[PDB]
């Protein structure tokens, strides 16, 4: 038994080590797979098919640099996908001819979140996949060692923030006065964040959104927004600075304000949009 | 919330379309999704047009926006133009509360879009180093020679935090004002490396 690889770089019968060079998906995206099919690239005979038959097993799967810290994932051995990095030897699989069959592994990888920018460096050790081959004859059992390097950058474009805002707030009161608003905003990759207001509005300073119930209307009243005490306009970029992991409080408060004649009691309700823009 | 998939959007020139992922978190709300793209002016121009214009997300869900080229090839081909992409999410009008004071908050998110000419002769790693300053004694002035633009950010005169900023091509971007330092985000929203600041 040996094997060689798409390159023609070949580890004899007592079994041994390779380089294995792959060429991969330049950019993943943190929902997608990355698959890095090695059966086009590792491939082996049996010697004597005739008399001896040949086992052969993915022994171990370990990961190094990038794909090790920004990637899960598994790894398909001959129609069986398995934990990798993997937990134990898989099942046999039987080299029965002379003519070079492939080895039927691919690794399936799904970037993280927390991964960004290079998350496998070009020129890197991504991977090491031990083939161990046994038989029907002997007490044979060698290690064909297949080093796993990147030729190429893997790039994990970096996804736009997650804004948690736990209601759909009530604002009574139905007084006549002030309630944060919760709202927080989290990136799984540091960036700087802006945010401006957007609606209709009352007034000349334009920090006052419209009454919209159409139910049993107040009138007089509209609803201004503040972070920590700072009246937003519509439309005035508010810049957060670099938002990463942790979430940052906008730190807004709802409040009541006047926009005309008599105030009459009756629902307030608005709607107003909050646009986060993007470096 | 609702959250896209990028922090930019390129868009190929020729290319009929621009896929662009969004995606809801909230296991119990849905949204109305709307999208929409603005030129460099802040005008709802239609010189690109997103697909499907408007859909439900109930619960966790994720899903795909298309942009499509409505321009009719009459942009200019020899230097990217910038674009402003939002994706709003309406939230269900909330019956129980019909009859209580509330306030409802419509999340969106606004990214860049840059329309990209199929023939730039030099690509689009090539252009941050690219870049060129010109000093005054009020200013310091970026002059971004390439036919990309260039998101300077982490911009350092020795000690001193300048603004960030966002330098057109073949045109230049003016900053309050030694030694220049600077950075640039690329097409992947990643940092590119920490620069010399090379004057004119």
């Amino acid at each position: 038994f040996a094997c060689k690889t798409a390159n023609g770089t070949a580890i004899p019968i007592g079994g041994g080590s390779a380089n294995v060079y792959v060429n991969l998906a330049p950019v993943v995206n943190v929902g997608q797979n990355l698959v890095v099919d090695l059966s086009t690239q590792i491939f082996c005979h049996n010697d004597y098919p005739e008399t001896i038959t040949d086992y052969v097993t993915l022994q171990r799967g370990s990961a190094y640099g990038g794909v090790l810290s920004n990637f899960s994932g598994t790894v398909k051995y001959s129609g069986s996908s398995y934990p990798f990095p993997t937990t134990s030897e898989t099942p046999r699989v039987v080299y029965n001819s002379r003519t070079d069959k492939p080895w039927p592994v691919a690794l399936y990888l799904t970037p993280v979140s927390s991964a960004g920018g290079v998350a496998i460096k070009a020129g890197s050790l991504i991977a090491v996949l031990i083939l161990r081959q046994t038989n029907n004859y002997n007490s044979d059992d060698f290690q064909f060692v297949w080093n796993i390097y990147a030729n190429n950058d893997v790039v994990v474009p970096t996804g736009g923030c997650d804004v948690s805002a736990r209601d759909v707030t009530v604002t009574l009161p139905d007084y006549p006065g002030s309630v944060p608003i919760p709202l927080t905003v989290y990136c799984a990759k540091s960036q700087n964040l802006g945010y401006y207001l957007s609606g209709t509005t009352a007034d000349a300073g334009n920090s006052i959104f419209t009454n919209t119930a159409s139910f049993s209307p107040a009138q007089g009243v509209g609803v201004q927004l503040t972070r920590n005490g700072t009246i937003i306009p519509a439309n005035n970029t508010v810049s957060l600075g670099a938002v990463g992991t942790s979430a940052v409080s906008l730190g807004l408060t709802a409040n009541y304000a006047r926009t005309g004649g008599q105030v009459t009691a009756g629902n307030v309700q608005s709607i107003i949009g909050v646009t986060f823009v993007y470096q | 919330g609702v959250a896209l998939g990028a922090t930019r959007v390129i868009y190929p020139a020729g290319q009929k379309q621009v896929q662009l992922a969004v995606t809801n978190n909230d296991e119990n709300s849905t949204y109305l999704i709307q999208s929409w793209v603005e030129n460099a002016d802040g005008v709802k121009d239609g010189r690109f047009i997103v697909t499907p214009p408007l859909f439900a997300m109930k619960g966790k869900k994720e899903n795909t926006l298309r942009i499509l080229d409505a321009t009719n090839n009459q942009l200019p081909q020899d230097r990217e133009s910038l674009f402003w992409m939002n994706v709003k999410a309406i939230p269900s009008m909330d019956k129980s509360k019909l009859t209580e004071n509330t306030l409802q908050l419509a999340i969106i998110s606004r990214i860049k879009l840059y329309y990209r000419p199929a023939k730039l002769a030099l690509p689009p790693d090539q252009a941050a180093e690219k870049l060129r300053f010109r000093r005054s004694a009020n200013s310091l002035t970026l002059i971004n020679p390439t036919p990309y633009y260039l998101t300077v950010t982490e911009l350092n005169a020795g000690t001193r935090v300048l603004e960030n900023a966002l330098v057109p091509p073949m045109g230049e971007s003016a900053v309050k004002l030694s030694n220049i330092t600077y950075r640039t985000i690329n097409d992947y929203g990643a940092l590119t490396p920490k620069m010399t600041g090379v004057m004119e």
